[PDB]
């Protein structure tokens, strides 16, 4: 089983700001990488797919990139609507697996 | 196995850049960013089979027919060294055309970066078995009239070079520019008409017909504007959509027409360069 | 539009078993393939597993393999989850997520929330 390692696992940032949030894979997952939005009580969103592909109606704010075992989710200018909990998930191997999660606060 | 776990998805949930023919309604291969899950998707069954498998299998067949052609015995030959030059730099533009569009189809998936840029590379390969193909062909047609061979070698060159700079243009790509890219390669095989014509005229028909020209130029001809018809027209996915998704579509129809258009040219100069034995280098025609 | 539809919460008693409802419209049922994930109270989203709605094979994660049981209605495009002898590890919010062509997940079910309770 491949393990994702997400940090930092909390972080609080100001509205206008840039956060990035990184994965680490335990193996390769050949860019088979998704990075999911969840607010408090709702069901988790697709941010970013194989690995750097915004999905449909995101905001161009977020960006995916890295390859092999290292990935990263970057926020540019933080908007209030950005606050919840950041997940990966690799789709390379079975079982599959999501980080251990990121929780955003604003201020 | 459990790596790369993928299934085939309807044309509707595809990206844009994978959206080439909306006559292909099922059996895509789904965007994948690992070559490894690409390159394993030639032993499955899918839109880009038969697009693979038919230059994957063309490839090795003129790889292994220009290897037999440098080892045949020069006594067999009226200048064996610049003479496996032509035929090579037809086998050069032969095996790169049919190599970059193999590996092309494999990678179509991957991502849009990546697709762009083999595109370019399957584009660039047409015009380069269109100018190969040229080279053999003239040198032994124009043998005893070097001025306009020198000319026709020029001329094919600037408008193959200007094809493959066509090529880089991203609007090329685009499925409302199926026909312009039809018609821009279409005419580069046809631009061979007018140094035909002035062999026509120095040579004369009975010379034309005898060396048989006239036969395998109409074939030629045939298999160029069918191929590039079938392309543009998207026939028979066109009178029957959902139903060659995998087998028999326009591309894979297209794909064939290509591999036996070059087995065809060929066939045509082999035989103008033993033609050339029989008569010798000397003319005092 | 896509759309998953889940049952209500449930409430159940250690040693019980449940099952989840997963609707889903606006696609073709058999073309894309369905999971099951898992979210414990103020934790991460597990694997449970995923289903092939077309060839009707699953493959389920090592943790579950016991625990959870995939089923489906192909005419009404519903998938199903039973959960088999619950302990209060088991309390959790269970999603429907849908793949398209590769495991990322575009459509998830609004989740179905499992209380066990003995009280
Ligand atoms: C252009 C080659 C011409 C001759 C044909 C040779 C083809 C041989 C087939 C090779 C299949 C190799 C597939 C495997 C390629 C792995 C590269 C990749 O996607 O890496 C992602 C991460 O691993 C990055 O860390
Ligand atoms: C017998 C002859 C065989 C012919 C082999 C043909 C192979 C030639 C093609 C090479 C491509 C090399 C790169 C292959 C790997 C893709 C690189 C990439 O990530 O591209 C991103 C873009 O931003 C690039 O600008
Ligand atoms: C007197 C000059 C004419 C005769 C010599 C020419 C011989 C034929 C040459 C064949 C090789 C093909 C070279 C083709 C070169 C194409 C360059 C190009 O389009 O570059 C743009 C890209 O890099 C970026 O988009
Ligand atoms: C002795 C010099 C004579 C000069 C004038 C005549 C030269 C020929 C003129 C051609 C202009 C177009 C008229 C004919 C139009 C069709 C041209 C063509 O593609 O050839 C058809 C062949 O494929 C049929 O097998
Ligand atoms: C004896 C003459 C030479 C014969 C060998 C010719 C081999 C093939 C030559 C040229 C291929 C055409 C160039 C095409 C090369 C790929 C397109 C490109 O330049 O992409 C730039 C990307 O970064 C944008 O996506
Ligand atoms: C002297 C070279 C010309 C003759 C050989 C012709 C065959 C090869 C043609 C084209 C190769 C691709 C050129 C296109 C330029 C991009 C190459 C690329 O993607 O590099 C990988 C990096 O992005 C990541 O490390
Ligand atoms: C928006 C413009 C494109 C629309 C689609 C046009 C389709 C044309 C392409 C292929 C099918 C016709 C080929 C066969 C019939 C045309 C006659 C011919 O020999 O013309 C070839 C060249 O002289 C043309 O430069
Ligand atoms: C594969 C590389 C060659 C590409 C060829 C492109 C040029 C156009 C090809 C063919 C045009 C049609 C043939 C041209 C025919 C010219 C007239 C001729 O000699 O025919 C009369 C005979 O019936 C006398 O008995
Ligand atoms: C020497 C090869 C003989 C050619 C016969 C094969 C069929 C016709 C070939 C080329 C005509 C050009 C029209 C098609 C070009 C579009 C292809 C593409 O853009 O992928
Ligand atoms: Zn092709």
């Amino acid at each position: 089983d491949i393990q994702m390692t997400q940090s930092p696992a909390s972080l609080s940032a100001s509205v206008g700001e840039t956060v990035t949030i990184t994965c680490r894979a335990s193996g390769n997952i050949h860019n088979f990488l998704a990075w999911y939005q969840q607010k408090q009580g709702k069901s988790p969103q697709v941010l970013v797919y194989n690995a750097k592909t915004l999905a449909d109606g995101v905001p161009s704010r977020f960006s995916g990139s890295g390859s092999g075992t290292q990935y990263s989710l970057k926020i540019n200018s933080l908007q209030p609507e950005d606050f919840g909990s950041y997940y990966c998930q690799q789709f390379w191997s079975t079982p599959y697996t999501f980080g251990g999660g990121t929780k955003l606060e604003i201020n | 196995e459990f790596e790369g776990r993928w299934r085939v998805i309807p044309h509707d949930v595809l990206p844009d850049w994978l959206k080439d023919n909306d006559f292909l309604l099922h059996g895509h291969r789904p965007p994948m960013p690992s070559f490894r899950a690409c390159f394993k998707s030639i032993f499955r069954i899918h839109t880009e089979t038969g697009n693979i498998w038919t230059h994957l299998l063309g490839c090795v067949f003129f790889l292994c027919l220009g290897i037999f052609y440098m080892f045949r015995p020069n006594i067999s030959f009226v200048a064996p060294l610049q003479e496996k030059v032509v035929f090579g730099l037809f086998f050069l533009g032969a095996i790169l055309c049919l190599s970059f569009s193999w590996l092309f189809h494999t990678v179509y998936c991957h991502s849009e970066g990546v697709s762009r840029l083999f595109s370019k590379l399957d584009y660039s390969g047409i015009a380069l078995l269109i100018m190969g193909s040229f080279v053999p062909w003239l040198y032994y047609s124009f043998y005893c009239n070097p001025q306009p061979c020198f000319i026709y070698l020029i001329v094919i060159c600037v408008l193959g070079i200007a094809a493959i700079i066509v090529s880089q243009w991203d609007m090329f790509a685009t499925p409302q520019y199926r026909g312009v890219r039809a018609g821009v390669f279409l005419g580069l095989g046809l631009s061979g008409i007018i140094p035909t014509l002035h062999y026509v005229i120095s040579e004369g028909f009975l010379k034309a017909a005898t060396i048989g020209q006239i036969g395998w130029l109409m074939l030629m001809a045939s298999l160029y504007i069918t191929g590039a018809a079938l392309y543009a027209a998207r026939i028979p996915e066109r009178f029957f959509p959902g139903k060659c998704d995998i087998w028999f579509h326009s591309h894979q129809l297209f794909h064939i027409f290509v591999v036996a258009g070059a087995f065809v040219h060929f066939h045509g100069v082999s035989n103008l360069q033993e033609f050339r034995f029989m008569i010798g280098g000397g003319c005092s025609e | 539009e896509v759309l998953l539809q889940q049952s209500g919460p449930e409430l159940v008693k250690p040693g019980a078993s449940v099952r989840i409802t997963c609707k889903a419209s606006g696609y073709t049922f058999t073309d894309f393939n369905m999971d099951w994930v898992k979210q414990s109270p103020g934790k991460s989203l597990e694997w449970i597993g995923d289903f092939n709605p077309n060839s009707g094979g699953s493959i389920y994660n090592q943790k579950f393999k016991d625990k959870a049981t995939f089923t489906v209605d192909k005419s009404s495009s519903t998938a199903y989850m039973e959960l088999r002898s619950l302990t209060f590890e088991d309390t959790a919010v269970y999603y429907c997520a849908r793949e398209t062509g590769t495991a990322w997940f575009a459509y998830w079910g609004q989740g179905t929330l499992v209380t066990v309770s003995a009280a």
